[PDB]
RNA sequence: CCCCCGCCGUUAGUUGCCAGCGGUUCGGCCGGGCACUCUAACGGGACUGCCCGCGAAAGCGGGAGGAAGGAGGGGACGACGUCUGGUCAGCAUGGCCCUUACGGCCUGGGCGACACACGUGCUACAAUGCCCACUACAAAGCGAUGCCACCCGGCAACGGGGAGCUAAUCGCAAAAAGGUGGGCCCAGUUCGGAUUGGGGUCUGCAACCCGACCCCAUGAAGCCGGAAUCGCUAGUAAUCGCGGAUCAGCC
C-alpha cells in the first residue's frame, strides 16, 4: 500500500509502540512535542478522575473501537453492492486509533490549554467500561452495517 | 505622507510646465508619463494629461489640489 | 608575517605547488609554518549560465569545489628571491598578504 | 552584455555572455 | 584573478582570439590557449600549418605578436605568442569539422565529403569518430546526415572518453551548416 | 578516567564526556532537565538505560553542544553517550553500536550507533517543499 | 565509471576549544594546545557479503550487524524522434514593409482601468488557539557609502551621533515554532484583519493618478466551504521562521 509498516519506537514514558502510533495520530505538522505532551497529560487526567492507570485504560479503548468488520463497495452485475468484509489486524488498529483522535477533537469540552483532555475523556468514555463516545460510535456503525448486507 | 524634505517632481514636466509660464499658460494640455510627480503650484491652472496607461486624462490642476500626485487624478483601474 | 594563501581546483596541483614554496623558503627565512590545510569549500551556484546577454532563460546548477593553503612563513627576508622565480603549475592561484 | 550585447540578463562579473547563455556557451567548451 | 578587474583582464582574451580567428583561418586553427600572471600573458595558438603562422623567417609572427601589443596595451601588458604544431591535423575535431565544413562551401557531396572525413581521422590513429552535418543539404530541404566507425561507444558517455569535439559552420547563400566532428581515442 | 564520543546529528555536534560518577548531566553548563526543559523527546540518554543495570547511576557525564536546534542536539548527545560508551567498554555498548547497544540483520533497534545522515534536504524546482507537489485540479 | 549529501580514519592545522592548565579589560581576549568542530585531500564502507524462509535460477520476504542498504538521498548524463510546440520582443538572421517618417527627443497619461468569469496564491474562520512577558536551540547567505554595533530624541516608522567590518575575527540577526509564567473563557470574541478617517516617516526632481513603513481610530466577510478538484510514500507531507537574486524605493 502506502509503503511497508516501519517499526516505531516504543513511548519513552511506558515503551508501548502502541502509544506511540496513537501520539502519531495526535501530531500535526511534526510538533512531536506538543503531541507527546497532550497524551501524557491526558494520561495523568486518566489517573486522577479514574482510580485504573492510564495504560490499561487507553488499550481497552482501542479494543473497543476496533472494527471486527467492515463495509467495502464493489461493483457486481448491477450496481456496486457493498461486500461485508474482515478487517485486517493492522488496519484495524489504525482505523481505531484515527477514530478516536478523530472523535476526541469532535468533543465539546475544550480541556487543557490544548486538547488533552478531549483525549483523556474520550478514552474513557471508549474503554467499554464506558463503551461510549463518538469513537465507538463510528466502530459501531460500521459493524452493522455490515452483516446488514450480509 | 510626507516623502521627504524636498517634494519630488520630474522635470519632464516641470521644465516644460513652467517654459509656459512666461509666455502665459498654454492652451491645450501637456501630456506625461510622469504621474510619479507631486504637483507645485506653478502647475496651477494649468491643464496636464496624465496616464492611464491607457490613455492620458485631462486633468485641471487647480489650487486645493497643488500638494497631491496627480496620478492621484488619472485613474488606472476601470469598472470597465 | 607572509601570509601565503594557495587556492586550486586540483588537490594535487596546491600538494606540489605549496610544496615547493615550502623547501625554498626553508632557506631564507625562518622555519615556514608548513602547509596548512584549511578546509575545502563547496559551492553550489545556480544562475544564468551566460552574463546578461543570450539565453537570459538559460540556468544551470555547478559545483566547484575549491581547495586552500596557507603555510605561513613569519620574518620574511630574501624568501621573495627563492619564491619569485621559481613556481610552477598552471591551475594554482596564489596571493600574499 | 559585453559579447552579445543581450541586456536582459548578464553577471555583472562577467559582465559578458549574451546572458548567462554565452557564460554556458563559452563554459561548455 | 583580481575581483576588480577578472571581468575586464577576461574581455581582453577574447579580444585575443577575435583577430587570431580572424587572421589564422588559413593556418587552420585548433585551440588558443591562453595563460597569465601579471602583463605577459602566454597564448599558444595551435596550428596544422605552423609555417603559415609564423611567416618567412618569423616575418609574419613579428607583425601579428605586434598587433597584439597594440590591443594588449601595458596595462593588458605585452604578450607573447607561442605557436606549436599540430601533429595529425586529422586528430583535431576542430579541423576535421572546418575540414568538411570548407568543401560543403565548395558545395561538394556532403554525404561523401562526410565519409572521407570519418575516413582520413579513422584512417590515422583514433579509436573512434563520428562526423555530423546539419541541414540544407544540397541546398535541399533541410537534412541531416551521419557516418561513424569505430568505438564512439564507450564515448558519449562521460566516463573519460576524451572524445575530441567540434563544431564549423559553413556560410552558404543558401544558408549556414553546422558541421560537428567527434574523435574518440584512449579513454583515462 | 574520562570517556569520549562525539556524534553528530543534522547539524549539530555534542561533545560527551562520560566520568564514573552520579550520573549528573551538564549541557552546556544547565543542568541535562534545564537546558532541556519541557522536551519529552530528550531522550539523549536512552543508550545509557540500554546499557543493562542503567548506565547513569553508574556514569556522570558533561557535555558541550552548539549547532542546530535543541532536538538535533538531543540527537547528537544521544549518539555522544552512545559512542563514549563504547569505548570505555565495548562490551557495555552492545547492538545498534557493538553487542545488544550495536547493530543487526536489517532493521534498527535503536541503532544509537549511526549518524543519522538526514539533512534538510533542498528544494527541487518544479516542486514548493522539495518532495511536496504542487496538487492538480480541474483547472 | 564523474559530482554534492549520509558514517569512520590518515595527513594539515592562524577554523576550532580550558576539551586541559595559568592569567583576564573573563570578548576564546592572553600564553599555550591540536584534541574537538571545522577546512580540503586522500583512504575505508554496502556486495543481498552473513543468518532463516521460498525458488530451478534470477530474485522475493524476514532478521543481525551498521551512519547507511538491497538503485541510501539529490545531480551531470534527457536517446532516434514527436508536437508545422514556443520565442523574429534578448540576441542572431532570409524575405516584406516604413523612411519628415511604422524613425527620434520630451512632458503628461496608460501598462494599476471594471458589471463580471477563471487560474495560482496569502490571511483566516480559532482554545492542539490568540495576546503580553520571560527564557532556549539553526542553516545558508549578503555588506563602500554598504551592513549598521552602541548612545541619544521619538509610542513608533525613523532621525542625530558614532565604533568596528574591508567581513570564519565587525554588522544584517530577532530565528520562529518551542519551554516557563499570566491574561482571554467559547463570544464573531483579547478570533479575524478587509475597509475607511486622521497623523506621520522614508526613498526619490517628483509618490493625485500609482510606493512601502509607523501610530490612533475604524474593525468588514469569514463559525471550515456545492458540483467538482490538486499535492505528497520520510526527514516526505504538514507546520515554523531565516537568507538571496532583481533592487533608490516597492506593491
Amino acid at each position: 500500500r502506502y509503503a511497508n509498516k516501519r517499526f516505531r519506537k516504543a513511548q519513552c514514558p511506558i515503551i508501548e509502540r502502541l502509544t506511540n502510533s496513537l501520539m502519531m495520530n495526535g501530531r500535526n505538522n511534526g510538533k512531536k512535542l506538543k503531541a507527546v505532551r497532550i497524551i501524557k497529560h491526558t494520561l495523568d487526567i486518566i489517573n486522577v478522575l479514574t482510580d485504573q492507570n492510564p495504560i490499561q485504560v487507553v488499550v481497552d479503548a482501542i479494543t473497543n473501537t476496533g472494527p471486527r468488520e467492515d463495509t467495502t463497495r464493489v461493483g457486481g452485475g448491477g450496481a456496486a453492492r457493498r461486500q461485508a468484509v474482515d478487517v485486517s489486524p493492522l488496519r484495524r488498529v489504525n482505523q481505531a486509533i484515527a477514530l478516536l483522535t478523530i472523535g476526541a477533537r469532535e468533543a465539546a469540552f475544550r480541556n487543557i490549554k490544548t486538547i488533552a483532555e478531549t483525549l483523556a475523556e474520550e478514552l474513557i468514555n471508549a474503554a467499554k467500561g464506558s463503551s461510549t463516545s463518538y469513537a465507538i460510535k463510528k466502530k459501531d456503525e460500521l459493524e452493522r452495517v455490515a452483516k446488514s448486507n450480509r | 505622507r510626507g516623502m521627504t524634505s524636498k517634494p519630488a517632481g520630474f522635470m519632464k514636466k516641470l521644465r516644460a510646465a513652467k517654459l509656459a509660464a512666461p509666455e502665459n499658460e498654454k492652451p491645450a494640455p501637456v501630456r506625461t508619463h510622469m504621474r510619479n510627480m507631486i504637483i507645485v503650484p506653478e502647475m496651477i491652472g494649468s491643464v496636464v494629461g496624465i496616464y492611464n496607461g491607457k490613455a492620458f486624462n485631462q486633468v485641471e490642476i487647480r489650487p486645493e489640489m497643488l500638494g497631491h500626485y496627480l496620478g492621484e487624478f488619472s485613474i488606472t483601474y476601470t469598472p470597465v | 608575517k607572509i601570509r601565503i594563501t594557495l587556492t586550486s581546483t586540483k588537490v594535487k596541483q596546491l600538494e606540489n605547488v605549496s610544496s615547493n614554496i615550502v623547501k625554498n623558503a626553508e632557506q631564507h627565512n625562518l622555519v615556514k609554518k608548513g602547509p596548512v590545510r584549511l578546509p575545502t569549500k563547496v559551492l553550489k551556484i545556480s544562475t544564468r549560465k551566460t552574463p546578461n546577454g543570450e539565453g537570459s532563460k538559460t540556468w544551470e546548477t555547478y559545483e566547484m569545489r575549491i581547495h586552500k593553503r596557507y603555510i605561513d612563513l613569519e620574518a620574511p627576508v630574501q624568501i621573495v628571491k627563492r619564491i619569485t622565480q621559481i613556481t610552477i603549475e598552471p591551475g594554482v592561484d596564489v596571493e600574499v598578504v | 552584455c559585453r559579447v552579445c550585447s543581450s541586456h536582459t540578463g548578464l553577471v555583472r562579473k562577467y559582465d559578458l555572455n549574451i546572458c548567462r547563455q554565452c557564460f554556458r556557451e563559452k563554459a561548455n567548451d | 584573478s583580481k575581483k576588480r578587474k577578472l571581468v575586464a583582464d577576461g574581455v581582453f582574451y577574447a579580444e585575443l582570439n577575435e583577430f587570431f580567428t580572424r587572421e589564422l583561418a588559413e593556418e587552420g586553427y585548433s585551440g588558443v590557449e591562453v595563460r597569465v600572471t601579471p602583463t605577459k600573458t602566454e597564448v599558444i595558438i595551435r596550428a596544422t600549418r605552423t609555417q603559415d603562422v609564423l611567416g618567412e623567417n618569423g616575418r609574419r609572427i613579428n607583425e601579428l605578436t605586434l598587433l597584439v601589443q597594440k590591443r594588449f596595451k601595458y596595462a593588458p601588458g605585452t604578450i607573447v605568442l607561442y605557436a606549436e604544431r599540430v601533429q595529425d591535423r586529422g586528430l583535431s575535431a576542430v579541423a576535421q569539422a572546418e575540414s568538411m565544413k570548407f568543401k560543403l562551401l565548395n558545395g561538394l557531396a556532403i554525404r561523401r565529403a562526410a565519409y572521407g572525413v570519418v575516413r582520413y581521422v579513422m584512417e590515422s590513429g583514433a579509436k573512434g569518430c563520428e562526423v555530423v552535418v546539419s541541414g540544407k543539404l544540397r541546398a535541399a530541404r533541410a537534412k541531416a546526415m551521419k557516418f561513424a566507425d569505430g568505438f564512439l561507444i564507450h564515448s558519449g558517455q562521460p566516463v573519460n572518453d576524451f572524445i575530441d569535439t567540434a563544431t564549423r559552420h559553413v556560410l552558404m547563400r543558401q544558408g549556414v551548416l553546422g558541421i560537428k566532428v567527434k574523435i574518440m581515442r584512449d579513454p583515462a | 578516567p574520562s570517556v569520549q564520543t562525539f556524534g553528530k546529528k543534522k547539524s549539530a555536534t555534542a561533545v560527551a564526556h562520560v566520568k564514573a560518577g552520579k550520573g549528573l548531566i551538564k549541557v552546556n553548563g544547565s543542568p541535562i532537565t534545564l537546558v532541556e526543559p519541557e522536551i519529552l523527546r530528550f531522550k539523549v540518554y536512552e543508550p545509557l538505560l540500554l546499557v543493562g543495570l542503567d548506565k547513569f547511576s553508574n556514569i556522570d557525564i558533561r557535555v558541550r553542544v552548539t549547532g542546530g536546534g535543541h532536538v538535533s542536539q538531543v540527537y547528537a548527545i544521544r549518539q555522544a553517550i552512545a559512542k563514549g560508551l563504547v569505548a570505555y567498554h565495548q562490551k557495555y555498548v552492545d547492538e545498534q553500536s557493538k553487542n545488544e547497544l550495536k547493530k543487526a540483520f536489517t532493521s534498527y533497534d535503536r541503532t544509537l550507533l549511526i549518524a543519522d545522515s538526514r539533512r534538510p534536504e533542498p528544494k527541487k524546482f518544479g516542486g514548493k517543499g522539495a518532495r511536496s507537489r504542487f496538487q492538480k485540479s480541474y483547472r
